[PDB]
């Protein structure tokens, strides 16, 4: 007596196999608001009453990524409050699960690994590989 | 962090740096015409 | 419990129907909390007009 | 020529003649007339028709002109820029055009050399609105492409002098209210 | 299921506690209309109460003004209000009033409800002694001794002039030519728990302030110089500079400069 | 050296804690027995400080597009739901610190909507305001670009039957029992079931009379003028029998036995009534004519004038010697009128009572209503407007500068009416609880007298 | 509700995974009002939500749309 075994049912179950969009939105950091950095550790003038620009400041900067802003930049000594989001810019954007043709085969050495940066590293080409072998006579 | 400092850096009068016979102490003036939209947050956060 | 608060009787009389508009204003669903009585009113002197609930509108539907 | 008349708070107004530099740019300085000699007047009240047929309800609305004002933005040593009618803290522009407008021949065509120069005060070179600007800063290099030059105080420097001196509260605004009392023609 | 006016529900949530155990709506805490500004130190001073008896009463701070409404209020209930009818104190043996005025207690859950009495409150306490004058829709709320304080205690912190920052020159020039200058933008560092009022706030039901890597930040201008490392660690710091700018002063430090130049030529 | 003898500082303030640790608090051990004090003690509020705006007016159009878009629309919808309340907010908007509450203009138009927001409230309008700018009642018939035929929602085509249905009665020359005119605060004042107006096809309105109206007949009835002369006699409040009555002195309450001092001037107004001619003593403690009892308010408080006339040993003289101070009537009736119809909801209504006979407030149909409403405002605008202390006299709150302007002698006159009324509901309040005849006995015997 | 990308304004035509779920109970069960009238699919052949014409505004109790 179930019921729907109608089309509807026919093509709920073929079309919604259909692999949505996925976009690696990184976790964002609600009580530690990035961009409200770049005022810490400001001279503040006695005249104009705002922020005297500090050309050390920008050098004891840590540029801490994002999504939605390039790279804000954050005074060193707060730095380590951002480390998950330094661990996930890092990150390859993608579940690993996709990308396990890199780690288990002899791409383990062909590719930058550090913290999941599924990257491939520097490798010359074949013009190169006997530019550089045939040049040396060996 | 100063506007002093052609005028500093030939006080010195530098001849060496244990091999540089150093060859000129020229001045970049790489501030020139810097715009307010180099150092205002409002604005670079803008554009990055 | 209005009147006798405020005149110190039972009130005595038959209580209007109808709720006075302006009762039940934060309540949603009432229709228990009344009779199936409509939503009374806002707290206005405007003609009585039946908030068209999902339910009215199946009545004129009938 | 026009003239305003500054208020510092508790202090008399002043006259600040302008002289308009008709000649070479006409949209925004005739936008700056219209804007001080009182043009645009629409006073109504709710009872008498004002809300039922009409719908015009526009007087509800920024008013476009200069009565009432403030000089809000006061860089020292550089400028006093003033005037705007949408919104007390500087924002938003204002015109006769609008929202705002772009003159082609206008913008391109300016250099800010002198002092006490009067221009526009823009968001962009696409937008000028009610914001004018009185120069201080004698030379201006940096402005020349961006906002239209359409006049410069001809006297009554005195105030334009004497507003930039006025101290900085804490908002990046003057410590006593600058407000431009009444303004016309000359 | 859920019965708006309820009388229970804490008066800010009739909505959101729709939502919320039975075990959890009577305890959501009181937070505020999510647009009502803190009382504000501002100048705004009520129409007519005027001077004289504004600078009198600016004198007098908010507990300076609390406790002298507490006993008013006590003293206008358990005045025309009581000894027009009830009684408000315990009797001894042979009936004398044991205590001057009532315990502190029948004063607090005191409700000031029927007309009659809230008018002969409102115009003694809140009119007659303060000048103050409540709106309508306040006036509603306005019916006991805790919320007439409140009332109070609002619209008069609201009177205070802002305190003004006015700075001399003389020492202006002081702190501009002054070598050493504050950082001075440390407050936004600070961690931000922002979220609906009322789940930031039901999380302190108890004193789970300081409790977990939180911490009340008030804003403090002096501090404790025992103990304090981070206090020693620089003013050692300073000594240390202060040592260091010695050379600069007699010129020492020029020269033990211009001997490094002179070991970094000849090389 | 700094004694210290162990087991002080405890790290954390002896109440959050055991001995030594922090103690848990989870809203389970608490009781819900606290938090029931809020049947009738309220939970605490945020009173908001009263904010004359004009620091956030920084220029013109801001300050007069929230006259319009915030004090006037509260008008205008005040003149729609209850138009008796329409002279609280003005209050409450003056007590918030706003200039021009009281001024010539925001009367001149809150007595202009109550007097027009009647004729579209009979016609079927449940919102004054269409959206944020414009009223309903001017909704065209296009989009919006028809002349002036009115948007007639359903419930208005049932509104323009009954009034329709009405005046063909009264051109039948029977009596137009219009049905809007039992519908007061509380709706049908008769107690009867609320007829709502979409009326269902299955419960038309029916008159063992045979008058016939129906969608045939209020469709050309569509322009706001063509009602405006048709059912001119219906959607019109009358205002004639409510004329003069605020200008009048009327205390509903006080009883002709009711004075600050209650016997010593009542024994001089019992001393001229014997001596008379006419004369008639008092024992009747029925309420005399409403203007010879605010004489003695203008006799009793001030033993100045308590005096002043006693001395006088006949009928009319203190009865008419003193017209001086009846010149001074109406500036106490001036203020009995603003701070009486001001603050609740619940003084209103019982002004209202005093002075024009409604009896019971909440049963008096909205026409017999918005025209009271309409002779308050009419005399409103004159205290604004004609007088001069009528301006301040309306801007004052406090009696501290209340005192001030007006007659400061006038107002030691009616704070003992104002006092006076007050303590007539001292008698109504403590009337009920001071009848003790509770203990352990005869609390028992109580039940046996009480079975016959 | 589709709506133009310029048009400041918002339609429930989700697309993200939370919400699918709800946009097919739309399409294909369609709405059982409590009024009596099946709303927005009450036939055979399920709508398009993103071939409609674009949600143009809000609608009003007086007019139709403003």
């Amino acid at each position: 007596f179930k019921q729907g075994q109608g089309m509807f049912s026919h093509q709920l179950k073929r079309i919604l196999n259909k692999k949505s969009l996925h976009k690696y939105n990184w976790d964002p950091l609600h009580m530690y608001d990035p961009r409200k950095l770049v005022h810490a550790n400001r001279y503040v003038d006695h005249d104009t009453y705002e922020e005297k620009y500090d050309p050390h400041w920008e050098h004891n900067a840590h540029l801490v990524p994002d999504q939605q802003f390039y790279n804000i930049p954050v005074p060193k000594e707060y730095k380590d409050a951002y480390w998950w989001r330094d661990l996930q810019a890092r990150r390859v954007q993608c579940p690993t699960e996709w990308v396990h043709f890199r780690m288990h085969t002899k791409d383990k050495l062909k590719y930058d690994f550090q913290d999941l940066a599924f990257r491939k590293k520097f490798e010359y080409s074949y013009e190169d590989v006997v530019a550089n072998a045939k040049d040396m006579c060996s | 962090d100063a506007k002093d400092g052609l005028a500093y850096v030939q006080s010195l009068s530098l001849t060496s740096i244990d091999g540089a016979a150093v060859l000129s102490v020229e001045e970049e003036f790489p501030a020139a015409a810097q715009p307010y939209a180099a150092v205002d947050p409002v604005y670079q956060e803008a554009v990055r | 419990h209005k009147y006798l608060a405020k005149h110190g009787m039972d009130y005595q009389g038959r209580v209007p129907a109808s709720p006075a508009p302006g009762m039940y204003q934060g309540f949603s669903d009432v229709h228990k909390i009344l009779a199936n009585h409509p939503k009374p009113q806002r707290e206005s002197r405007h003609l009585p007009v039946m908030p068209m609930t999902p339910r009215v509108v199946f009545e004129h539907a009938q | 020529h026009a003239f305003m008349d500054i208020a510092i708070g508790s202090q008399p107004p002043h006259r600040v003649t302008f002289e308009l530099f008709t000649k070479r740019c006409p949209i925004a300085s005739e936008n700056f007339l219209k804007l001080c000699t009182g043009e645009n007047v629409l006073p109504q009240v709710s009872s008498i028709d004002g809300i039922g047929e009409p719908s015009f309800r526009d007087q509800f609305l920024p008013q476009l002109t200069y009565r009432n004002t403030t000089v809000h933005r006061v860089c020292k040593g550089y400028l006093v820029q003033g005037g705007d009618i949408v919104s007390g803290q500087g924002t938003g522009q204002l015109s006769i055009y609008g929202e705002s407008f772009d003159a082609p021949e206008e913008v391109k065509a300016s250099k800010f050399d002198r002092m006490g120069l009067l221009g526009t005060a823009v968001s962009a070179p696409h937008l000028n609105g009610s914001q004018f600007f009185i120069l201080t800063a004698d030379k201006a290099p940096h402005l020349n492409g961006t906002c239209i030059c359409f006049g410069r105080v001809v006297d009554g420097w005195t105030v334009v002098k004497a507003i930039e001196a006025i101290p900085l509260t804490a908002a990046g605004e003057p410590a006593e209210r600058v407000v431009v009392v009444e303004c016309g023609k000359l | 299921r859920f019965n708006p006016e309820g009388a229970g529900l804490t008066r800010g949530t009739s909505a959101y506690a729709w939502k919320w155990w039975h075990t959890q709506y009577p305890w959501l805490p009181n937070v505020a209309p999510a647009d009502y500004v803190p009382p504000s130190p501002r100048g705004i001073r009520p129409a007519a109460w005027d001077d004289e008896f504004a600078d009198v009463v600016l004198s007098m701070s908010d507990e300076e003004i609390q406790s002298y409404l507490l006993d008013k209020l006590t003293e206008v209930i358990f005045a025309e209000t009581q000894r027009d009818g009830y009684e408000l104190r315990r009797l001894d043996f042979e009936g004398k009033p044991l205590t001057e005025l009532p315990e502190r207690r029948i004063i607090e859950n005191f409700v000031f409800e029927e007309e009659t009495l809230r008018e002969r409150v409102l115009d003694r306490v809140v009119e007659g002694v303060f000048r103050l004058v409540p709106t309508s829709t306040d006036r509603l709320e306005l019916k006991s001794v805790a919320n007439i304080i409140d009332f109070v205690l609002t619209h008069v912190t609201v009177a205070r002039k802002p305190l003004q920052h006015e700075i001399p020159e003389a020492a202006r020039t002081v702190m501009r030519s002054h070598p050493l200058q504050p950082q001075l933008g440390f407050v936004h560092a600070l961690p931000t728990d922002n979220r609906d009022a009322v789940v930031q706030e039901w999380e302190r039901m108890h004193h789970l302030d300081w409790q977990f890597g939180k911490a009340v930040y008030e804003p403090r201008s002096a501090e404790n110089e025992r103990g304090n490392l981070t206090w020693l660690r620089e003013v050692r710091h300073h000594e240390a500079r202060e040592a260091f700018q010695a050379d600069v002063d007699s010129g020492e430090a020029r020269r033990r400069h211009m001997a490094k130049i002179k070991a970094a030529a000849q090389v | 050296v700094i004694s210290y003898k162990a087991g002080d500082y405890h790290l954390v303030p002896k109440k959050f804690t055991v001995g030594k640790r922090i103690a848990v608090r989870s809203y389970l051990d608490r009781n819900r027995t606290e938090l029931s004090d809020r049947t009738f003690m309220p939970q605490k509020n945020w009173f908001r400080p009263y904010d004359l705006q004009d620091g956030c007016f920084d220029r013109d159009h801001e300050r007069l597009s929230y006259r319009f878009y915030n004090l006037e629309t509260k008008v205008i919808w005040k003149a729609f739901d209850t138009p008796e309340l329409i002279g609280m907010l003005l209050h409450d908007e003056t007590v918030k610190g706003n200039s021009g509450m009281y001024a010539p203009d925001m009367l001149d138009a809150a007595l202009h909507y109550t007097r027009e927001a009647r004729y579209w409230r009979c016609i079927g309008i449940t919102k004054p305001f269409y959206d944020r700018n414009t009223l309903r009642a001017h909704c065209w018939e296009d989009n919006g670009l028809q002349v002036g035929t009115l948007v007639m929602s359903q419930a208005m085509r049932h509104a323009l039957m009954d009034l329709e249905r009405a005046v063909r009665r009264k051109e039948l020359g029977l009596e137009p029992n219009y049905l809007w005119d039992r519908w007061g605060p509380i709706g049908f004042i008769d107690g009867a079931r609320a007829d709502y107006l979409p009326r269902f096809e299955h419960n038309p309105y029916v008159d063992p009379d045979g008058v016939d109206v129906t969608e045939i007949d209020v469709l050309p009835f569509n322009t706001h003028e063509q009602i405006r002369e048709r059912y001119r006699d219906f959607i019109e409040p009358d205002t004639a029998p409510f004329e003069e009555v605020f200008r009048s002195p009327s205390h509903g309450s006080l009883t002709t036995l009711a004075d600050i001092p209650n016997a010593s001037v009542v024994a001089l107004y019992k001393d001229l009534k014997l001596k008379a001619g006419t004369p008639v003593a008092g024992d009747a403690v029925e309420l005399a004519p409403a203007d010879v009892r605010t004489l003695f308010y203008l006799s009793a408080n001030p033993e100045w004038r308590a005096v002043a006339d006693g001395k006088a040993s006949w009928e009319e003289v203190v009865d008419a010697m003193q017209p001086v101070q009846a010149e001074l009537d109406e500036k106490i009736d001036a203020a009995r009128l603003l701070q009486n119809t001001r603050h609740n909801a619940e003084r209103v209504r019982a002004f209202f009572e005093e002075k024009c006979g409604f009896h019971d407030f909440m049963y008096t149909p909205d026409k017999t209503i918005t025209a009271a409403v309409l002779c308050y405002l009419t005399e409103l605008r004159r205290i604004c407007t004609e007088t001069a202390w009528g301006a301040a006299l309306a801007k004052c709150l406090t009696d501290m500068e209340r005192v001030q302007g007006m007659g400061r002698d006038a107002f030691l006159v009616y704070r003992h009416i104002e006092d006076a009324i007050l303590d007539k509901k001292r008698r109504l309040w403590a009337g009920r609880f001071a009848g003790e005849s509770h203990e352990e006995s005869t609390l028992d015997y109580l039940l046996e007298n009480f079975g016959r | 509700n589709r709506t133009h990308p310029l048009s400041k304004l918002r339609g429930n035509l989700r697309r993200n995974p939370s919400e699918i779920p709800r946009v097919l109970n739309m399409m294909i069960q369609g709405v059982w009002h409590k009024s009596g009238n099946k709303l927005y699919f009450r036939g055979g052949k399920p709508p398009n939500p993103s071939t409609h014409p674009y949600l143009t505004g809000e609608p009003c109790p007086v007019y139709g749309w403003k």
